[PDB]
């Protein structure tokens, strides 16, 4: 009983916190490189920012997957 | 509700819908057979598509194309350009092979974009017609493409192509052998433990789990899609019904890239097969 | 080995011929150069530049402003 | 200038830029302009 | 139950169609038109060259 | 007993890793932004605007984890 | 046995989150460097993005594998 | 008993992660800052302005974790 | 009873570590690859070829681990 | 009581040990970058050290806080 | 019973953990080789000679871990 | 109590080995750039080494304290 | 089971698609011919 | 007694695995830079390889000690 | 007793393992830049390698102390 509840709660914490860590720092490095690049060529801000968002969308898929799994498990765990 | 959830879950994971190797076809618990009674749907879709192509293949189109034939021309031009620019010096008619496999897996994963509940809903009328109503609700319907058996089939089919075109140039000498990463190392215990196992596992790994990974990664993506659908299906009253849409289009892009990179990997594998060893 | 190295002022050439080892102080640090070296351009700093000849002896040439390739 | 030459000789390699392209280019402009001035002066001398 | 899911799914589908047309079809039509116009220009170049 | 401490430590590691990640991203963005401003002090208005714009992208789910930790501390199921 | 089920849940959470971190790092590095490179060469963007998606596909296979098998065990658990 | 050690461990984790992230990211930021100074000592005033800006932009969530540890140590539930 | 769960856990760990190894080696290779190709877009295919060979050189023991883990998942010694 | 006191000992170990990595690694980064910068311009060494001591004094304050928490616990703290 | 499960855990840790390390090492190696051949497409042959040499010399001790894991798999000690 | 003895053994291993790791990391961090600088700038390599030593003691202070706590507990682990 | 299925599916289809490509390639040649022809005159 | 067998298996796995990983990470670090050096200036390849071997032997030493300790725990049976 | 035997054996294993890891990382990070610089200029190698040995011996000291504690417990743990 209690052991299983703790197991699943800890699992959810793992997922969401650990994905949050990764996405946060990934944004850090990505934005740093993007700013470094755009500093060279202010002329291409629109298209460069376009590709920036194009890949920012690529980043966050499985972070959001983990967020959803954890949220549902918070609402309703499996293996009741 | 959760009754309905488990009743859905009866359908998806193990495929071969209504397969019975001297067993039942509507039991969801036979767990003992060797028939794949779900491949036929994918095969029929592939056949009907290849005939849809044949309509224009038997035709010669050179003037001003309508939307249909215009798109046909851009598609075939791009695929031919890709297969050509990738690799060369190889005339055993493989470019159509890559084109076919790509577009079929394209359509096969494309067709899975529907709501999950609608396949059993339309099938419920056939169930009333034949083979029961609620004992169908657990697992009796034919399932659209989610079965990793199908994916496994494509993986090993391409693997067979790999083996046969590796011996296309009778690379049997290079096919049986391999370029060992190291014959041995000092600390002669290390030499003994390296001589026998290491280069052998090296040669094995160069090909084995690659198509396996291809197929089961397809399965992971596509299974992930279906399960996301099923989970979003909770509380379709106060929901805004906008949980999916972003992830859905993202996964659509994913599917596109899937098919594309699988056919890319096909190209590079057939190049290595056309490369002597 | 030998590289064909040429030293030239805007007026006219100063050094030409094959050389084996080049030691200078580039726009950045000092570097050692041997034939087959990567394509690079460097800014000469004021001072003398000394290079090793095929005879086993070493030439030296002064520079006050210039560029190196 | 040299609109059809010197772009063939650059193979799959590039000169490495120990300084930024800006400052090295500036020094090149300086020296190249001065060299042309020098040569024009010499030509004026010969014409004289 | 089922109808509640169907209505939301249909809303999703309508948004799919509207936005996908809006944001994807103009480039495709533009590509088709460019192909046709370049083919036609090449043709006209052929006849005028013969003349 | 056990469930209380397990939920509490889940929330604690949540917020701790969140602080770790947000600090790391802060440093990563900051270094290169300083580099750019050193290169382009003139556009520093627009560069700083972009800087804060992208910083807004940074720490959404970190704050989400912090709030979930507060939720667990104050009121949460399975207690 | 139910604690064995908790073991399974933990293992799946491990895989999904931790491979998600794999993706979060790879894609971020690729995005940053890709923006910098295309800034250096803003002309041949088509082939640049082409090989970019090439690499992206080559990248995230095995992490997604772990995610999928983890969820499989979450629902189609062997030896429930 | 068990909950007591769990809470103490959780608080230690919170503050430890806060300290680790602060030190690492902050040091990287200072390194890039002094790099920029070596580039241009003249913009050092504006650069320092940015320094204290982004330092105040980097210390928040760590101080939040510090508050969490203090709350656990002095008076917290689940004890 | 729990050793079946142990087998599951161990197979999971095998998969998870192979996952990071592949996912981050690939990240490094792609970074450097795109870095280099921009210099000589004309020389792309050669670099691409070398890169494919490197990718093959990268992933062997990750598939070894994942295969042995799945074998243990299905064919279970050390029960 | 043995349980919780040993756990508190583990916690204090965590406190001081993380402080240790933060100080060591951050100061290593600072040293690398500082030496790079000063070698770039040896003349401005005074201002360099100025800013460096400033930022470093700003650095280990939180490691100092963690070590001080450890000192509080070792001398005398609640929960013991 | 517990012994076999824990031995399996240990072998799994061996294989996976080493495979990840080998992956990161090959990542660095391949990236540097790619950049090198990018700058000098000419010295590729002996550079690949060094490459295979250095990679073959790379795996030895992770290879040892693999050997210990397999020896466990066939006939584990401490049964 | 001997369980708490194992706990203390674990904590001591944590502190001492982990601080050793941090010291190695910081040393390498400083050393790489120090070495490159003195190689490029041998003439001022002396005062470079001067600053390097100036900061070397600054590095290990917190690690020194952590190791000291570990060894004191090895001699006499309080909270007996 | 799928292996022989798919290999037989593609094999006795493998020729006609390539047979199609000759038309397109010679077509492009006609466009190229137009350009060259404009140049000689 | 089974507890002791499991624990000694765990300890041997630790001793071998972390030492192997030290070897792996250090070997990657050396390999990348050695390749860089030989690429930039192929003439020094002999002395470069000399330095490479010199540092390679210096690095892997302690990991070899860990390997030997693993073997000593395997064949010989301390604490058993 | 058995539990404490495993406790101390594992603790010793960790003490040796982290020491080996940190030492390997330190040597690798040293050697990278050492090779790079020595490739750049084959002249200053003597004092180069002199400072290299200096700092290398400066590094592993605390790892050697952890090794000493591990072997100390190996001959006999200062505990039961």
């Amino acid at each position: 009983m209690e052991l299983t509840l703790g197991l699943v709660a800890i699992a959810s914490a793992i997922l969401i916190a650990f994905g949050a860590l990764g996405t946060a720092i990934g944004f850090g490095l990505l934005g740093g490189r993007f700013l470094e690049a755009v500093a060279r060529q202010p002329e291409l801000a629109p298209q460069l920012q376009t590709r920036m968002f194009l890949i920012a969308g690529l980043l966050d898929a499985v972070p959001m997957i983990g967020v959803g799994i954890g949220l549902f498990f918070i609402f309703a765990n499996p293996f009741v | 509700k959760h009754h309905l959830t488990n009743m859905t879950y009866g359908k998806m994971p193990d495929g071969t819908w209504k397969l019975a190797e001297t067993a039942e076809e509507a039991h969801s618990m036979g767990f003992t057979a060797i028939h794949l009674d779900s491949m036929g749907w994918s095969i029929g879709l592939g056949v009907i598509f290849c005939l849809l192509f044949w309509i224009v293949a038997r035709a010669a189109n050179a003037g001003v194309p309508t939307k249909f034939q215009s798109a046909i021309e851009m598609i075939i031009e791009f695929v031919d350009s890709s297969v050509r620019d990738t690799f060369h010096g190889k005339s055993r008619l493989i470019a159509p092979l890559a084109l076919t496999i790509f577009v079929w897996i394209f359509l096969m994963n494309l067709m899975d974009l529907i709501p999950v509940d609608w396949i059993p809903q339309v099938a419920a009328f056939v169930g009333a017609n034949v083979f029961g109503m609620d004992p169908h609700h657990v697992y009796f319907k034919i399932v659209p493409s989610t079965d990793p058996n199908i994916t496994l089939g494509m993986s090993l089919s391409v693997f067979v192509l790999i083996l046969f075109y590796s011996i296309r140039e009778k690379g049997v000498g290079g096919f049986v052998g391999e370029l060992a990463l190291n014959p041995f190392n000092p600390s002669n215990p290390v030499a003994k433990a390296l001589l026998i196992p290491v280069n052998l596992i090296l040669e094995l790994v160069t090909f084995l789990a690659r198509p396996i990974s291809l197929a089961l990664r397809l399965f992971g993506n596509m299974y992930a899609g279906e399960l996301i659908f099923i989970l979003i299906a909770l509380l379709p009253f106060w929901i805004q019904w906008a949980l999916s849409v972003p992830w859905a289009i993202f996964h659509i892009l994913v599917i596109t890239l899937q098919a594309f990179i699988f056919m890319m990997l096909t190209i590079v594998y057939l190049s290595m097969a056309s490369e002597k060893h | 080995a030998t590289m064909q190295c040429d030293v030239v002022s805007v007026k006219e050439s100063i050094y030409s011929g094959a050389v084996t080892m080049l030691i200078a102080k580039g726009a950045g640090g000092e570097l050692g150069i041997l034939p087959g070296h990567a394509p690079l351009v460097t800014l000469l700093q004021p001072g003398p530049i000394r290079v090793l000849l095929e005879n086993g002896t070493e030439e030296i040439v002064y520079v006050s402003g210039g560029v190196l390739e | 200038a040299e609109e059809g030459d010197d772009l063939n000789r650059t193979y799959g390699w590039d000169y490495i830029y120990e300084p930024e392209a800006e400052e090295l280019l500036n020094g090149l402009l300086v020296r190249y302009i001065e060299s042309m001035v020098y040569q024009g002066v010499i030509e004026n001398v010969a014409c004289e | 139950n089922i109808n509640l899911t169907l209505i939301g799914q249909a809303i999703a589908f309508a948004f799919f169609v509207a936005f996908c047309m809006k944001f994807v079809w103009p480039p495709l039509i533009n590509a088709i038109s460019e192909r046709q116009r370049k083919i036609a220009d090449g043709l006209n170049a052929a006849e005028k060259a013969k003349a």
